[PDB]
């Protein structure tokens, strides 16, 4: 339009000196989403969004010009009506199967629905005003208003189809190759598990598993080969048992209008999301209610209010996700059926990475007899109240209030994996009767959550507007603002639980450390303040030069009390120059609607709210001295009185063209942003007094182009066609970083955040073990390229003398898991009463380290495996490319190398794999029904309309996976396609 | 709506009450290192078992070995050192912000820290500087002095003046501020006002200042003389904690594996002479090769920093 | 001793009714209402006490009770769930004469 | 004790609002015990046909 809001001022798009990019929202833009920071993908050039599960309610990771932090928040800033939002940060783990449990932002409280714009503020001349929370960019919702005129009400009805989940691009063996795989690992001498598997426990339960080692498969009796061929001939559907289809339903109804001196909205809106996962749900009931008021023709005061419930059903997994349904599809045997002939549960005892079968899991009963169920109940009120004193002179104070409350319930009945794992893990030894025994009581489990995210923030800034001479124009804000937030999280565990007699029962733990690897109740408690004078001063001359600046001092509790640092200043200089309104260039205006040049300097902050500069020690009990019991407390960590955020310098240069009355529209800008002073662990100097700590030490770069492009292609009375080309590329790149000296991967220093460094391989040798490169650039093996030395001969007693700094540079960089180019192209198209849209969208340059599809020492064969273990090097069949399964027969030392290392096989080159994927982010046709049908109606408009979401993925293949998005973690639900039918009432 | 900036994380231990603070320097108390035993392996008063393994540690430090040592061979505790500086400049910094404290208890936590801070970098200008009273020793640089609780700075090495003035500082500071006459016997290891003034006595003795090392020696003899006598108690080791002439017990000079893998030398045995009850009192039964043991340390009742008998012998040689 | 309680209730209520409201001869008047109601409540309790606990480091201690007897007057861990459902169908009828 | 309490409200041939936002603090007798309630209350009538 012709204003931006920034979330304290509006400024005129004519006097705007930093990057912004707006994203005008309605069903023709974003599609059928039901959370908004999933329509961002691939409308705002320079923001990256990324999908971490393909479960309802997931967060998406959000990254605005790049990682601006290493160990600090690297998530972007939402603004909810000029009030920022708490609990929007995604957590980041290292164990892949979190994401079973991943907790929902605030933003998936608000209804895309009630929301008019979203304005991403990307540069130091625009974030700069948010002191130490801009170098991850901000993200400005502009929820919608009431409009000043009869009152406008709309019944939007929204019905999704969602297909079931297809395993066939999982490339998983049928029950006949699987056999066969089986028989002959049991003919060979690779004997990792091999009481495991099926075909296994068949022929050794008739005494026949060294008969069939010597003769084969004539050496087995025929009551031990018709078990075999029914082994092979039984096929199981793992993608029907375990995923669905889903029809989801939405609707909202928003009704709003105004007169002249009160403007009111209000809108409800509910919403059921199904998962492709059985038993997998999320229902939203959200509420809006705003009015704004003018008291007199100073005093305007404006309430709005935004209330929001919903509740998460889903399945119940381990720590380590053995019983993941996603990842299940990937371990359960072809030919295992759940249920017998007489309807019974039939185990699988297989489920374990480990080579021990006591626990059954059968995945009927574990839905049967666990559950997660969640309950999240959200609040965001806002205040805010104007006092026009002058015609100039403005002032305007808000009140932002927002509590998140979250219940979560996990049940695990007795008869459950989930509580069978728990158990066999309370193992403990018996002092008084050499035995091992379990101290969990025998029955249930019971873990209740509560967690509860609060924060109260208060703003004031007065404005002051003037022009001089009609040439100069002044804008001048200066203000404050109070924020504190709080965090408490609540959690209790009963054993012995029994689910309808709601009775636990005692543990009594052998020690303190098992007393805390079950924990019955747990407290946590965060609380911080942040007090911030604000200020933002320009000045237009003549309308051709705009000069910007702002300037921000932040202090808070999470930094240290040193004077030398307390109140240091985050400012910006900013400046455009309009050379389409210069005197000598009026001449190329016939055709020119814009041509403008802005530059801005400044520089950002971030806060790492996991630091802290006090001294946090612990209580233990000594003496210096023969007996008395003196308590003296250890430091856990280093007070750091001169703690302060995380500085980061950016230098953007932007350029606005227009051509032909809009025809043509370009924005393009290089950015240049280096972070220094960033929150990390640092090898400190013995004087210290610590060997290392977290200090703000470290450095850190970003820099590359955003370029967005607009088109008008066709303008006729009935046929026009509009494309909008947003492109992004980022040159990501850590400048200073420290490693742990025991570290034997190559560090980050001059690579991104994600880069991936792995071991290059020239292939295999004539045994079909891995063959590696030397510094000569010759084929060499793991004995030559590591110089394992075996004196004592037994095998398992080797020793390399390569140190961890040598060991370093057997690996090579290979890419970055964040992709450097990113964006999409949106094509509109509109012929009389249709409306075309197709959003496309791309993240092309990266790389991803997937999980070996299978491992050479730890092959599990009571597990399904991917087809490609058919194409590793056997005896038989020499032609092989992936590595062949090798024991400690032929070279022990290389063998137990290979096993006492496990990350030497997992970082080959040959488990890394390219990241280029375009996808059909959406393709919507609508038809507005004729004025006339509609006025028989009665109403004042009326839509249809017809949607595909993800219904196209090209690009770089994604072999035995089901996504390019979820080649990294195989725990994580794909992102499921789904076709949506609408309808919009007036 | 709410904002003060002062709030105080919950879920570990912020020490701000003077129990708090005392226990913070009682922890630092305990890790004062035990270097001196080391540095006396340097001389003349110490054999190295024939052992392998007990030599390997020590043997290179007993011959001077400074160039090449064996790698498994021990080292001065450079960290320990400055971690006990550390928490001895975090309690000298956080006066007038403790809480929960009479003033003469935080005067004497104070007085504590700053009398640790200067007896912490005496042993250590000691172990790694040159003698104060060496000819062009006075201007050399000997240890970085730590002053503050700065994790941002690297420390250069000052010189031996710049270290003893600033020890001399640190006592008087102490003198100031301690006002403790004498603590349980249980908790002996705390500074006083003895032990402040027997710290100045033994820094003035080591520089040479025989004036003020007779007047703090003298003193202290006034405050306290009484001796343990041997004629009486053949098997009255002065050093112990329990004994009448301690004035400090803070170190364990001698560590275990050090004392459980030295004898004492046969010339040092020597220079005793008939008449000593010093010669059956401090050490063990003799070993054919005619070195005997040590029983006067090696555990952590043996702990001496000053005592009576160290005042008489400062006093006479001043 | 941290105690921890948390009690939700939670009610939903939907009527619907219809009125019928009549004038015959200027001096008869009749008022007929007919309506439905479903109402529902949901009141659930969580108890969960922590013992050894330090109000600093939020650490709790392991209790071992004797018994399960004793258990029961010092509970670490309740849970109590109540849901109740109603249905109602009420009219009222009003007749109005010579006012 | 202190209450402050701020009903804004109007309407117009179709549309009625009401709106109100409240907050007190009440101390008891006893030291240590006190009460505060916020209170927000948001009506909005319609008239569609």
């Amino acid at each position: 339009d012709a204003v931006v809001v920034t979330g304290y001022q509006t400024v005129e798009r004519r006097k705007l000196t930093a990057a912004v990019g707006k994203l005008n929202i309605s069903d023709e833009t974003i599609g059928a989403v039901k959370s908004i920071d999933q329509a961002l993908a691939g409308q705002i050039a320079g923001l990256s969004v990324t999908s971490t599960s393909g479960a309802p309610g997931a967060p998406a990771k959000i990254r605005i010009r790049g990682t601006s932090s290493l160990n600090g928040t690297q998530d972007p800033l939402w603004v909810l009506d000029g009030i920022p939002l708490e609990g929007t940060d995604v957590p980041q783990s290292n164990v892949l199967n979190d994401v079973s449990n991943i907790q929902q932002s605030s933003i998936a409280g608000l209804n895309p629905a009630d929301i008019e714009n979203i304005t991403v503020l990307k540069d130091a001349a625009a974030t700069a005003i948010y002191g130490a929370r801009a170098a991850n960019g901000v993200i400005v919702i502009t929820t919608k208003k009431g409009k000043v005129g009869k009152p406008v009400i709309n019944f939007s009805s929204k019905f999704t189809y969602m297909p079931t989940l297809s395993t066939n691009r999982l490339n998983m063996l049928n029950s006949q190759e699987k056999v066969d795989l089986e028989l002959e690992l049991l003919r060979s001498n690779f004997a990792y598990g091999d009481n495991k598997g099926g075909v296994s426990k068949i022929i050794s339960g008739y005494g026949l598993t060294d008969a069939y080692k010597k003769g084969g498969w004539s050496a087995l009796t025929p009551e031990a080969q018709t078990d075999i061929s029914r082994l092979r001939n039984t096929e199981t559907d793992w993608g029907d048992i375990l995923f669905r289809d889903a029809f989801n339903q939405e609707y909202s109804l928003s009704l709003s209008g105004g007169n002249e001196r009160v403007t009111y909205y209000t809108s409800i809106g509910y919403y059921q999301e199904n998962g492709n996962v059985k038993g997998v749900g999320l229902d939203r009931l959200n509420i809006v209610a705003k009015t704004s008021y003018k008291v007199n023709r100073m005093l305007k005061f404006g309430v709005s209010l935004f209330v929001n419930r919903r509740n998460n059903k889903t399945y119940l997994t381990d720590t380590y996700g053995l019983v993941n349904p996603v990842y299940y599809s990937r371990k359960a045997n072809p030919y295992y059926q759940p249920f017998d002939a007489n309807g019974n549960y039939v185990y699988d005892f297989d489920v374990q990475n480990n080579s021990d079968t006591d626990l059954g899991f059968n995945i009927f009963e574990e839905r049967k007899n666990t559950s997660n169920e969640e309950t999240i109940n959200a609040l965001s009120s806002i205040f805010d109240a104007e006092l026009r004193f002058n015609d100039k002179l403005k002032f305007t104070t808000q009140l932002g209030l927002q509590l998140d409350k979250a219940s979560k319930e996990q049940i695990a009945d007795k008869e459950s994996f989930s509580m069978r794992i728990i158990r066999k893990n309370s193992k403990y030894w018996d002092s008084a009767s050499q035995s091992n025994k379990y101290f969990i009581p025998d029955g249930g489990v019971h873990k209740a959550y509560e967690n509860t995210n609060s924060q109260i923030t208060w703003k004031a800034m007065g404005e002051y507007r003037d022009s001089f001479n009609d040439i100069h124009e002044l804008e001048v804000m200066v203000g404050t603002e109070l924020r504190k937030t709080w965090y408490e999280t609540l959690f209790s565990a009963g054993y012995g639980f029994d689910r309808q007699t709601l009775t636990t029962k005692p543990v009594v733990f052998p020690d303190e450390d098992r007393a805390r690897q079950f924990p019955l109740h747990q407290k946590t408690y965060k609380e911080n303040a942040y007090v911030s004078f604000f200020s933002t001063a320009s000045y237009s001359l003549m309308n051709r030069y705009t000069f910007g600046g702002s300037i921000r001092f932040d202090g808070s509790d999470l930094f240290g009390v040193d004077k030398k640092y307390r109140y240091l200043p985050l400012y910006s200089v900013s400046g455009l120059w309009r050379l389409s309104n210069e005197p000598f260039m009026q001449g190329t205006r016939k055709w020119m609607d814009n041509l403008a040049f802005r530059v801005s300097y400044g520089i950002q902050g971030n806060i790492d709210k996991n630091t802290s500069p006090f001294l946090l020690g612990k209580y233990i009990v000594d003496n210096i001295l023969p007996g008395g019991s003196e308590h003296m407390i250890d430091i856990n960590s280093a007070p750091n009185k001169k703690l302060r955020w995380e500085k980061t310098q950016s230098v953007n240069v932007g350029l606005d063209f227009s051509v032909l009355n809009q025809a043509l529209n370009l924005s393009v800008d290089y950015y240049y942003r280096k972070g220094t002073d960033l929150i990390g662990k640092q090898m400190l100097p013995l004087e210290t007094g610590f060997v290392s700590t977290n200090i703000n030490w470290a450095s850190m770069v970003n820099k590359g182009v955003e370029v967005s492009l607009s088109t008008r292609n066709v303008a006729t009375k009935n046929f026009s066609w509009y494309t909008n080309l947003n492109f992004a590329y980022n040159n990501n790149k850590v400048l200073r970083e420290a490693i742990p000296e025991a570290q034997t991967i190559p560090g980050r220093e001059g690579y991104p955040v994600d880069a991936i460094f792995a071991i290059k391989t020239a292939g295999l040798d004539e045994e079909g073990y891995p063959l590696f490169y030397d510094k000569e650039g010759k084929k060499v093996t793991l004995k030559e390229l590591y110089r394992l030395q075996d004196p004592f001969g037994l095998g398992f007693t080797v020793n390399s003398d390569v140190t961890p700094a040598e060991e370093r540079s057997f690996y090579s960089y290979i890419g970055s898991q964040d992709t450097p180019y990113t964006g999409g192209l949106i094509n509109t198209f509109s012929y009389k009463n249709w409306e075309l849209t197709a959003n496309l969208s791309f993240n092309l340059g990266g790389y991803v380290r997937t999980t070996p599809s299978y491992n050479f020492i730890n092959f599990d064969r009571g597990q399904n495996v991917n087809s490609d273990i058919l194409d590793r090097w056997t005896p038989e069949n020499t032609d092989g490319r992936l590595p062949a399964l090798i024991t400690s027969e032929k070279r022990a030392d290389e063998y137990y190398w290979y096993d006492q290392k496990s990350e030497i096989y997992k970082n080959l080159d040959i488990w890394v794999k390219k990241l280029n994927y375009f996808r059909l982010q959406n393709l919507r046709l609508g038809y507005r029904l004729p004025e006339k049908m509609t006025k028989s109606l009665g109403m004042g408009s009326a839509s249809v309309a017809i949607e595909g979401r993800n219904l196209l993925v090209f690009g770089s293949s994604y072999k035995n996976f089901l996504d390019p998005e979820s080649m990294y973690n195989p725990y994580a639900p794909p992102i499921p396609k789904s076709i949506t039918f609408s309808l919009n009432l007036n | 709506c709410d904002s003060y900036l002062d709030i105080r994380p919950v879920g570990s231990v912020i020490p701000q009450t003077a129990e708090e603070y005392r226990a913070l320097l009682a922890r630092a108390y305990l890790n004062v290192p035990n270097d001196r035993g080391l540095a006396c392996l340097r001389s003349d008063e110490m054999l190295v078992n024939d052992n392998e393994y007990d030599r390997n540690s020590y043997g290179d430090i007993e011959r001077w070995n400074d160039v090449s040592p064996f790698p498994g061979t021990s080292q001065f505790t450079w960290s320990n050192f400055y971690n006990v500086l550390f928490i001895a400049n975090q309690v000298i910094e956080s006066q007038k912000e403790i809480t929960e404290g009479t003033p003469e208890v935080v005067n004497q936590l104070v007085g504590e820290a700053h009398l640790l801070r200067a007896y912490l970098h005496f042993v250590l200008v000691n172990l790694h500087g040159q003698p104060y009273t060496k000819s062009g020793a006075l201007n050399s640089k000997s240890i970085p002095l730590k002053l503050d609780t700065d994790l941002e700075k690297t420390l250069g090495r000052n010189t031996v003046e710049e270290v003893y003035t600033s020890i001399l500082s640190d006592i008087e500071h102490a003198r100031e501020l301690i006002n403790k006459e004498k603590w349980e016997t249980v908790f002996s290891y705390r500074f006083n006002v003895l032990s402040v003034d027997a710290l100045q006595s033994r820094v003035s003795l080591y520089m040479g200042a025989w004036p003020k090392c007779l007047e703090s020696a003298e003193a202290v003899l006034a405050k306290k003389s009484v001796l343990v006598d041997m004629n009486e108690t053949p098997l009255a080791l002065p050093n112990h904690f329990e004994s009448v002439e301690s004035i400090t017990a803070l170190e364990q000079v001698m560590g275990s594996s050090v004392n459980n893998a030295v004898w004492v030398p046969a010339t040092f045995l020597a220079l005793y002479q008939e008449g000593d009850k010093r010669l059956a009192a401090y050490f063990a039964a003799p070993d054919e090769n005619g070195n005997r043991k040590s029983s006067k340390g090696g555990k952590r009742e043996f702990s001496c920093t000053f005592r009576v008998g160290e005042l008489y012998l400062n006093a006479a040689e001043a």
